[PDB]
RNA sequence: AGGGGAUCGAAGAUGAUCAGAUACCGUCGUAGUCUUAACCAUAAACUAUGCCGACUAGGGAUCGGGUGGUGUUUUUUUAAUGACCCACUCGGCACCUUACGAGAAAUCAAAGUCUUUGGGUUCUGGGGGGAGUAUGGUCGCAAGGCUGAAACUUAAAGGAAUUG
């Protein structure tokens, strides 16, 4: 039976969220249950920021990374990414990193 | 790998448990030993026990390790103890908080009166 | 907790409860006389207006009304009971 | 067979039988 | 059935007060406890140190309560604890406990940890709780030192103290000894701030 | 519990617990007894000679045992405040 | 609503004795909860209790002892007929010896036993043991 | 207090509900229905008498294998036809 | 020869406590059970019904055998007492002992009137094990014991002469129902019944009187 | 029945895949998707957990209201404000640890205060299949909703946990 008492994901007195379209396969899902990463990162990466304020003008510019907010559909968010699967305990952890 | 296995491991400490006042850091000597006072049915197990223990041994003159306890470290530990001559009768008098001295007004005595504050 | 005195309970942690919680039930509200030093007499006013007072002779106001207590207006004294 | 499906088996199922007894009436 | 001049002493006031044994833990606060004396703020809750003395007495009173003075047990996984433990052992009868346990240690005589006492002693009840346990596990008294967050199930006896390090832990197992020598025992008299120094009883370094 | 004539039959008349007067009955092996040492004039307490309490294995598990034993033995005059009836 | 006085009050006294504890704090309070409340402290099944007044029902502060071990209310207070009042004692107490059910009756509030000697019957209450 | 109604005059809601909840019980439910007399070969009765149509020749059921040897009855008092048992080696051979 | 480790297992060879009522009186916990042997002879074995279980191995099947043993005399003590083992032999010669140790007290009691020797309970008493309730009803004289086979045997050991019992669950399950009559009749000395509302000055414990004579070497 | 009809898209047609491939993937795209007027009355419409009352145990968060302060931060001239901070108090959405207690268990501050069985009240269930079927009644334009059996068959279906 049961196996989550935050059910499937959080929605305590809500009844409807509504839902959101999977990054990943569009699957629509309640964005309660969204599963969400925050894809800040550089608009460069890694070897290219030396030949971009190389052959540039500005003295070493700015440069301003480029924020985006994910969506993942579980069969998604599972296949790849955060997910793993966790043990009958592990499972209870909220805790990030 | 050269992992001693448990049959010796054991052995050595049960050895160095109650032939700590015999006994060296020398293998040869340690190997002599194993056969007057220890009944083995081999020669490689008995060198292959003595080496540890005799590797235990080493390593016990320069602080103790775990499993040993011939008790003669918990009596040598016991006159070891002592330090101090300096105490905590200065300087000045026993600094406190408001109502920790005013507890003692509203309970106690006499005491050496020094009250800050504090803050958020 | 498992031994303690339910009839003389601390004039304390009595105080800190609900109005309706305590031993015997009871109000926590009180009332006071009003002075705007322009007059000499003093009306007497509830702490907890809901309507906005209005002085005696001199329509000036005297308090205002909130979620709870009043805000007395500005240039006031007072006295409970 | 799915639980849905044999709603719907059984829903047509009556839907015809219907049909047939309206033919006698 | 009060003594007379078993009074908290001016001598032993100064003496918690530099160890910081009235200094009960913060926001933390298990309901259990009325060993508080008002809230310092900046949130730092004060013991009456008094009630602390008291308690210690009746500590005392009841260490030196039990025909051998050998099956009367200290423990402290604390390294805060384990110089005290050991050397109020080594002047009271009391077998010691510091280090690591060893659960098994009261059920289960095959064991060679193997005790079987008639008073358990502790410092830290959070650390140390498998001792609290056990000693359930078959009618062990649990005499213990506490804090303001200490967990009080199955210890009887607290001495509201704390735990936040230093010389206090240190400070209140010289004070157990101090009393029961005092009570039935080989010291002396009035005052008498007993030839051995309070600083002994405590946690080592580096 | 007796008997038609006299007669104490039935074994074991049970302890019981001091702040619950519950019985204290045989498989409560988290019960207690703390003898509290009756002492005389200057320190000497008096060995084989005690002020004595039982605690229940219920009350000592939900943690009353050191609120329970102070208000005992303060009634029992062998603690000078320390607790208060009134809270 | 609030349904049964008596039934409350009741329960409490024993979340009190059951939770180890010595005193209860009970309200509304009512001549059926005193004169009950009476019968308890009668058999030695609870201590003394004071009536507090707050200008309402009531407040009673029970001091238990720990010789009690349930005290429950009979919730449609039924008709005993005299015959009767031996099947109830015996559907829900513990032993012949002692224990009591009290009731109700014309001839006032008591317990069966007492109910007995005098000979008058009527409707049922609740228990002590 | 779950479920039922425990008021002293709650009577006739409670041996009602007793009526309707009666018919959960299939010993009930058939005894009321007559399902006895209405269905079932037999009238009402313990046994009966009839005639033999066929000698049949049933195969058992798994994971049991057989032949299990019974006859069609035309019964007497009543018309139904039922098929019939006969038990014990033999007395098939009895019947015609 | 004996040896016993344990304090009180040595007090009791050492003739220095003559009941196990003193163990009861102090709620001493039993570890050595040659203590109860020698503080009980009158004891003796009763298997009640022995089962096989079996777990699956990542390499084999293992069928050991739980055995169920009821040990006692018939003046108020008795053990439940269940261990499985790979001999049927062994988990009766383990259980007994568990079922030693596991020796417990009866409160017993009269159904009316005083007259003489208890023969019925001091109250009903309710044992709930898994799915297992029993009840025991006391009741008058010569009614015996109102009981399955299994529970029967358990009350007799137990020395209990007039009892009812009504039970409620899953009852075909053994172990869990014995489980349940033996809390049931170590629940009688549980209930505090007017008679023993009397203060009994408190006793001193066996393990500080002869704390000499106990003790280690 | 009008309107609207971007998007996405049951049906249909396609391109590939497949042994097949009425699909999964791609394309095209009807109805639909939105709105007005009237219908339908169903969802795992879920917390798979009735409502009113009471009682039983600890902890930090948080949402709204209130109360308390020679609290911070806002400077002007101190305030007045407002936003913070600390304590307490109602009533909210929850989570934490405990297990006096409850359960077949998973777990439960209620699913606890139950053979020590009674605070008040509604509703449903009584082996599985036959079956939500037949029938009658009734609602609806329809699709369908509510109400709702039996003959027969059958020794198991089922729950939760363990080990493979
Ligand atoms: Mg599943
Ligand atoms: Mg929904
Ligand atoms: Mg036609
Ligand atoms: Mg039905
Ligand atoms: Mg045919
Ligand atoms: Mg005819
Ligand atoms: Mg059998
Ligand atoms: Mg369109
Ligand atoms: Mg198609
Ligand atoms: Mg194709
Ligand atoms: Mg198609
Ligand atoms: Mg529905
Ligand atoms: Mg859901
Ligand atoms: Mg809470
Ligand atoms: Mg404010
Ligand atoms: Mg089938
Ligand atoms: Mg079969
Ligand atoms: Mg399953
Ligand atoms: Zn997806
Ligand atoms: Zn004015």
């Amino acid at each position: 039976p049961k196996k989550r008492a935050s059910n499937g994901r959080n929605k305590k007195g809500r009844g409807h969220v509504k839902p959101v379209r999977c990054v990943n396969c569009s699957k629509s899902i309640p964005k309660d249950k969204a599963i969400k990463r925050m894809a800040i990162r550089n608009i460069v990466e890694a070897a290219a920021v030396r030949d971009l304020s190389e052959a540039s003008v500005y003295p070493e510019y700015a440069l301003p990374k480029t924020y985006n907010k994910l969506h993942y559909c579980v069969s998604c968010a599972i296949h790849a990414r955060i997910v793993r699967v966790r043990s009958r305990e592990d499972r209870k952890n909220r805790a990030p990193p | 790998g050269r992992v001693r296995t448990k049959t010796v491991k054991r052995a050595s400490k049960a050895l160095i448990e109650r032939y700590y006042p015999k006994l060296t850091l020398d293998f040869q000597t340690n190997k002599r030993l194993c056969d007057e006072i220890a009944t083995i049915q081999s020669k490689r197990l008995r060198n292959k026990i003595a080496g540890y223990t005799t590797h235990l041994m080493k390593r016990i003159q320069k602080g103790p390790v775990r499993g040993i306890s011939f008790k003669l470290q918990e009596e040598e530990r016991e006159r070891k103890d002592q330090y101090v001559p300096e105490v905590s009768r200065s300087n000045g008098v026993l600094n406190v908080d408001n109502q920790t001295s005013d507890l003692v007004k509203s309970l106690g005595l006499k005491l050496p009166l020094s009250v800050i504050n504090v803050s958020a | 907790v498992l031994v303690q005195d339910l009839l003389h309970p601390t004039a304390a942690s009595e105080a800190r409860k609900h109005k309706l919680k305590t031993l015997v039930q009871g109000p926590r509200s009180y009332f006071l006389d009003v002075k705007c030093p322009g007059c000499l007499n003093i009306t007497t006013v509830f702490s907890h207006a809901q309507t906005a007072v209005t002085c005696e002779s001199c329509s000036t106001i005297l308090c205002t009304p909130t979620g709870g207590k009043a805000k007395l207006s500005e240039g006031t004294s007072f006295r409970r009971k | 067979m799915r639980a849905k499906w044999r709603k719907k088996r059984t829903r047509r199922l009556k839907r015809k039988r219907r049909k047939v007894r309206a033919r006698s009436k | 059935s009060l003594p007379a001049t078993f009074d908290l002493t001016p001598e032993d006031a100064q003496l918690l007060l530099a160890a910081n044994t009235h200094l009960g833990a913060r926001n933390v606060q298990v309901h259990q406890e009325p060993y508080v004396f008002n809230a310092r703020p900046d949130g730092v809750h004060v013991i009456n140190v008094g009630k602390t003395w008291e308690k210690l007495v009746l500590a005392a009173r009841i260490i030196a309560a039990i025909p051998n003075p050998e099956d009367v047990v200290a423990i402290s996984s604390r390294t805060f604890g384990q110089r005290a433990v050991l050397k109020f052992a080594a002047h009271t009868g009391a077998t010691p406990i510091a280090g690591r346990f060893t659960p098994g240690s009261f059920t289960n005589y095959i064991t060679r940890s193997f005790k079987e006492p008639r008073l358990v002693i502790v410092t830290d009840p959070r650390s140390d709780a498998q001792a609290i346990k056990e000693a359930s596990y078959v009618n062990i008294p649990v005499i213990a030192l506490t804090d303001l967050d200490s967990p009080s199930e199955f210890v009887d006896v607290a001495i509201p103290c704390n735990n936040r390090g230093k010389h206090s832990i240190g400070l209140i197992w010289y004070l157990l000894a101090r009393e029961v020598l005092r009570l039935r025992g080989a010291l002396v008299d009035r005052t008498q701030p007993w030839s051995i120094m309070p600083d002994l009883y405590f946690y080592r370094d580096p | 519990m007796e008997n038609d004539k006299g007669q104490l039959v039935e074994l074991y008349v049970p302890r019981k617990c001091s702040a619950t007067n519950r019985i204290i009955k045989a498989d409560d092996h988290a019960s207690v007894q703390i003898n509290v040492a009756k002492v005389d004039e200057e320190g000497r307490a008096i060995p084989g000679e005690y002020v004595t309490y039982a605690l229940s294995g219920y009350v000592r598990s939900r943690g009353e045992s050191d609120d329970s034993l102070n208000r005992l033995a303060q009634n029992d005059g062998l603690l000078k405040n320390v607790w208060s009836y009134s809270r | 609503t609030r349904s049964s006085v008596l039934a409350d009050a009741l329960n409490a006294i024993n979340n009190a004795e059951k939770t180890g504890k010595r005193q209860v704090l009970i309200r509304p309070s009512s001549k059926v909860i005193i004169k009950f409340l009476q019968v308890m402290q009668k058999h030695g099944y609870i201590g003394e209790f004071e009536y507090i007044d707050d200008h309402r029902s009531g407040k009673i502060v029970v001091q238990l002892n720990g010789r009690l071990n349930k005290c429950g209310v009979i919730s449609p207070r039924f008709n005993v007929k005299i015959g009767d009042i031996e099947k109830w004692t015996a559907n829900l107490l513990p032993a012949r010896q002692f224990g009591y059910v009290i009731l109700t009756t014309s001839a006032g509030i008591m317990d069966h036993e007492e109910a007995r000697r005098k000979h008058v019957s009527g409707k049922i209450l609740g228990f002590v043991y | 207090g779950k479920g039922k109604p425990r008021g002293l005059n709650s009577a006739r809601k409670l041996r009602v509900h007793r009526r309707n909840n009666r018919w959960a019980e299939n010993n009930y439910k058939k005894r009321l229905l007559g399902t006895a007399f209405k269905s079932s070969p037999f009238g009402g009765s313990s046994h009966a008498k009839g005639i033999v149509l066929e000698k049949l020749g049933i195969e058992s059921k798994q994971p049991n294998s057989a032949i299990r040897k019974c006859v069609r009855v035309q019964l007497i008092k009543n018309g139904k036809k039922v098929t019939a048992f006969v038990p014990n080696d033999g007395c098939l051979n009895f019947v015609d | 020869g004996w040896v016993p480790v344990t304090k009180l297992g040595r007090l009791v060879k050492a003739g220095k406590i003559t009941t196990i009522e003193e163990i009861f009186l102090h709620s001493l916990p039993v570890k050595e059970f040659q203590i109860i042997d020698t503080l009980l002879p009158g004891l003796q074995d009763e298997v009640m019904n022995i089962k096989p279980v079996q777990k699956q191995t990542r390499a084999g099947q293992r069928t050991r055998f739980k055995a169920v043993v009821v040990v006692g005399d018939s003046n108020g003590h008795v053990g439940l007492g269940i261990k499985t083992a790979k001999e049927v032999a062994g988990a009766i010669r383990a259980g007994i002992i568990i079922a030693k140790l596991s020796v417990i007290p009866i409160r017993r009691g009269y159904w009316g009137t005083n007259l003489g020797q208890p023969h019925s309970l001091a109250t009903k008493t309710t044992g709930k094990c898994g799915s297992v309730t029993v009840r025991l009803i006391p009741a008058p004289r010569g009614s015996g014991i109102v009981a399955s086979p299994a529970v029967k045997k358990l009350l007799q050991l137990a020395g209990v002469e007039d009892v009812y019992t009504q039970s409620n669950g899953k009852t075909r399950t053994l172990e869990n129902t014995l489980k349940a009559a033996f809390v049931a009749i170590g629940n009688t000395y549980g209930f505090l019944t007017p008679n023993l509302w009397a203060e009994q000055p408190l006793p001193v414990s066996p393990l500080d009187i002869y704390s000499d004579e106990a003790s280690a070497q």
